[PDB]
RNA sequence: GGUGAAAUUCUUGGAUUUAUUGAAGACUAACUACUGCGAAAGCAUUUGCCAAGGACGUUUUCAUUAAUCAAGAACGAAAGUUAGGGGAUCGAAGAUGAUCAGAUACCGUCGUAGUCUUAACCAUAAACUAUGCCGACUAGGGAUCGGGUGGUGUUUUUUUAAUGACCCACUCGGCACCUUACGAGAAAUCAAAGUCUUUGGGUUCUGGGGGGAGUAUGGUCGCAAGGCUGAAACUUAAAGGAAUUG
């Protein structure tokens, strides 16, 4: 039967929409369908940030992040531990944790 | 089995079919 | 022969699939103030010393 | 009536030299034959009289164009690269 | 992995930097400092001449480096050699440009991203290609979440970006425009001209790049180093 | 009072490369590899082979002349992964800590508008 | 289709070339018959790399 | 270099890597969303040109010109076909390196056709919302897109106008969503799948247990691949749908 409502994507009123790749197996994957997190992070994993900061030229240092767009497909958000199998009821849940 | 690849088999198995009904038509 | 003493202040928890390696904690005993995150093969209690035989090193997990 | 179903002008080689060969020449045929709309006094008097020349019946000008047809494609391509440039050279 | 190599060569010793000499790199006028490092080649031999191979580098260094300040710690700028006198080689502009984690902070979802770029030639020769961008903004007391724009006020704000980059790069030279990129004025003429449009925050110009140089002309380039 | 080189910290998988240029970087100094440092392909990307390539073009470096780094951290980039290997904060750390400065931390990782084509196929790497 | 008095490729019980017909840029006249000076052959599958 | 691990492969002729350029073709990242347009397939760089379209507004016009539609016609992803161009990537086939009892599969490295474009064809898809179109009525709730109305509302300009961008209230038309079940349904679920034994608003198409079988044959279209139409013999008591506990 019809699992899911919005047929697992989020597809009303297109017809097609371009894909993207995995970025894990390099899978095709329509880019509504797909389970886009958001990787920012430091750069220094902040375990280095006291050496690098006693080591710096400069005092005041911003220290930047690195961002990036991570797109997965189903099978690799699931083996990943990113997303993993919900309750019949708890699957409408929309809001994140 | 796969309903694809029988469909495939039975297409191969009707080009097999046309090419000796030609040889004597 | 360099080797570094490093006095454990707090013990994480069993790692590897078997549990016979725990993370910790250490803060050195010379050179203070720093601390880094190591794994123990035996039983460790806090407030021990260990020998790191050598110290630019820091672990995350044992899968 | 419809006298051939679809040789058309290529009904004068009758079932020789192939079917495929037939089809590429009667595409060309046509349009070696056609009359075309003479670019300067407007009527549809362009014919060929040799591979390249094409020539109007009613104002008697005669210009070069495709062997087969009176303007290929990359001429006119061509000409409106050309025609950008001269607007860009004082631009 | 360090012996897994079956053959070094297919057929079948000196240090390297006791034959190389230091040189100092230096800033046009344009900026407060100009010592912005050193370089190395290999000594000027008879068959090479050293400064002819060391004539074509370009160096990167940041902004924040070069006015002391830190609030330019976002913007880099490639400083092209064009002559070596006497181990203090002297560079010039060769193209601005803005940092990944700048670029990746300004851009962020539910807001528009507005981009523009001209490929506009100055007063004293040289083809710049400047890039400008910008993003849409809540306003205070907005209460919907996204702030879109709707696609003609881009046009428009496109329209009147690039007309105003190129009537500020005409007229002015390439030293005028670095001090006219520095204090950054450009960004504030741009939100001036568009906030009519839209509120239209982060009106950083981008990237500038240099497309044709025109001839050398070392007294133009002597000037700037005084 | 400080001269500077430049970094260059690709640390993709499956190795890392560290290699301190001149501000220009046309010169190299100092180029050392993960996989220079141990015996092994997996380990190539190790963490500790990156603090060893680290210290040793620390010491070349310094020997050299060069007092201060201004780092370029990169990953593969292109259609490839775009994340760095596990060998970059290992590196940077381990040169941090071996005497030199530090300056202006930024990545170069190459990121494209709308590239070619992901190897694999639309159905993936399948494993 | 000749006979070897003719043609290089000339004669046999066959029509048959023989020899290959790649023939070198040194060869001298009365040989340059066939492919002179080829740096490949056959069909040719893919870009030339021009 | 690659992988779970390797090996094939490239490397004092300098590989990998760094910097400076240059060429080629492809693509349009991030912005990018339970957002938009399009009859559908589908469509994401800028600018210009060409014509088109919906919604809204209207105290404009015609006057029933309309709805659905056998036949018939246009369009129709990808793959494929013909002939030129282009041919950077990726890559059916193929070749190799692994793995395996085997592995002409999954993984790795190359790599042809193809992938792009022009002119023609082909007419299919889980071409899906597995839900025909038109029309009316029937529960609440808020949000959003486009247009419009009003508000001494906020901000900006030239403090101040008009704009524009917001805010509030309303309205038309959309893509949808949340909650309930008066109702419906075999249930899953559904504001349509409701207003259907209290069985009739108009109309088109399709199905009659499962296989054999979308097969054979005969037509017709297509260069071909194939498409459309399309049985029977024989065989069988079950196949099947939705949910329940294991
Ligand atoms: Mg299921
Ligand atoms: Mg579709
Ligand atoms: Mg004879
Ligand atoms: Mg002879
Ligand atoms: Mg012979
Ligand atoms: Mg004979
Ligand atoms: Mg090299
Ligand atoms: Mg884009
Ligand atoms: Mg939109
Ligand atoms: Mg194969
Ligand atoms: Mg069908
Ligand atoms: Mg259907
Ligand atoms: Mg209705
Ligand atoms: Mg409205
Ligand atoms: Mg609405
Ligand atoms: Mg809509
Ligand atoms: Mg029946
Ligand atoms: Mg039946
Ligand atoms: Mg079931
Ligand atoms: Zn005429």
């Amino acid at each position: 039967p019809k699992k899911r409502a919005s047929n697992g994507r989020n597809k009303k009123g297109r017809g097609h929409v371009k894909p993207v790749r995995c970025v894990n197996c390099s899978k095709s994957i329509p880019k509504d369908k797909a389970i886009k997190r958001m990787a920012i992070r430091n750069i220094v994993e902040a375990a280095a940030v006291r050496d690098l900061s006693e080591a710096s030229v400069y005092p005041e240092y911003a220290l930047p992040k690195t961002y990036n767009k991570l797109h997965y497909c189903v099978s690799c958000a699931i083996h990943a531990r990113i997303v993993r199998v919900r309750s019949r009821e708890d699957r409408k849940n929309r809001a994140p944790p | 089995m796969r309903a694809k690849w029988r469909k495939k088999r039975t297409r191969r198995l009707k080009r097999k079919r046309r090419k000796v009904r030609a040889r004597s038509k | 022969t360099p080797v570094t003493l490093a006095k454990v202040i707090k013990v994480l928890g069993r790692t590897g699939s078997r549990g016979g390696v725990t993370q910790v904690r250490v803060e050195f005993l010379e050179d203070t103030s720093r601390t880094i995150v190591r794994n123990v093969k035996g039983p460790v209690r806090e407030n021990d010393i260990l020998v790191l035989m050598e110290s630019e090193r820091e672990a995350r997990r044992l899968r | 009536a419809k006298r051939t179903k679809k040789v058309g002008i290529t009904g004068k080689y009758g079932v020789r030299y192939g079917s495929s060969l037939r089809r590429q020449v009667k595409k060309l045929e046509i349009q070696q034959h056609a009359r075309y709309d003479c670019s300067f006094c407007g009527k549809k008097t362009v014919k060929r009289g040799a591979a390249g020349i094409w020539t109007c019946s009613c104002c008697k000008k005669t210009v070069a164009g495709g062997a087969y047809t009176v303007s290929t494609a990359a001429a006119a391509t061509v000409r409106s690269t050309i025609r950008r440039l001269r607007e860009m050279v004082e631009a | 992995a360090v012996g897994k190599n079956k053959r070094l060569s297919k057929g079948k010793v000196v240090d390297p930097f006791t034959r190389k000499e230091w040189f100092d790199i230096k800033a046009p006028s344009t900026f407060e400092n100009r010592n912005v490092g050193k370089t190395l080649v290999n000594k000027s031999t008879g068959l090479k001449s050293a400064s002819d191979a060391l004539k074509g580098r370009v160096v990167e260094v940041c902004l924040a480096d070069l006015q002391g300040s830190e609030d330019h710690s976002f913007r880099k700028i490639k400083l092209r050699v064009d002559e070596v006198q006497g181990k203090n080689l002297l560079t010039n502009f060769h193209g601005m440009d803005f940092t990944t984690d700048k670029l990746r902070s300004m851009v962020r979802k539910w807001q528009t991203l507005i981009e523009a770029n001209v490929t506009v030639k100055t007063s004293d020769d040289y083809v710049l290609r400047i890039f400008a961008i910008a993003f849409t903004r809540k306003q205070a007391n907005q209460v919907k979440r996204h702030s879109y724009a709707q696609s003609s006020h881009i046009r428009a704000i496109r329209k009147v970006i690039s007309e105003i980059l190129t009537k500020e790069v005409q007229g002015s030279t390439l030293a005028q425009l670095t001090s006219k990129l520095i204090p950054e004025v450009i960004n504030k003429e741009i939100e001036n001209a568009t906030k009519d449009i839209f509120p239209l925050q982060n009106i950083h110009v981008r990237k500038v790049k240099l497309l044709k140089q025109p001839k050398f002309d070392v007294g133009a380039l002597m000037a700037l180093h005084g | 009072s400080q001269v500077f080189g430049v970094a260059r910290i690709y640390a993709s998988f499956n190795d890392t490369f560290v290699h301190v240029t001149d501000l220009s970087g046309k010169e190299t100094i100092a180029r050392v590899t993960g996989g220079m440092k141990v015996k092994a392909d997996r380990d190539e990307s190790s963490p500790y082979a990156a603090m060893l390539a680290a210290q040793d073009v620390a010491a070349k470096c310094k020997e050299v002349g060069i007092t201060a780094v201004h780092v370029k951290i990169r990953a593969t980039g292109g259609t490839r992964t775009k994340t760095p290997g596990p060998g970059g904060q290992a590196a940077l750390r381990a040169l941090a800590r071996s005497g030199l400065r530090i300056g202006r931390i930024e990545d170069v990782t190459p990121v494209p508008s709308d590239s070619t084509r992901k190897k694999g196929g639309r159905r993936g790497r399948r494993l | 289709a000749m006979n070897p008095v003719d043609h290089p490729h000339g004669g046999g019980n066959h029509q048959h070339i023989g020899k290959a017909s790649t023939i070198s840029r040194g060869a001298v006249s009365g040989q340059k018959a066939g492919l002179i000076a080829a740096r490949r052959t056959g069909l040719l599958r893919g870009s030339q790399k021009t």
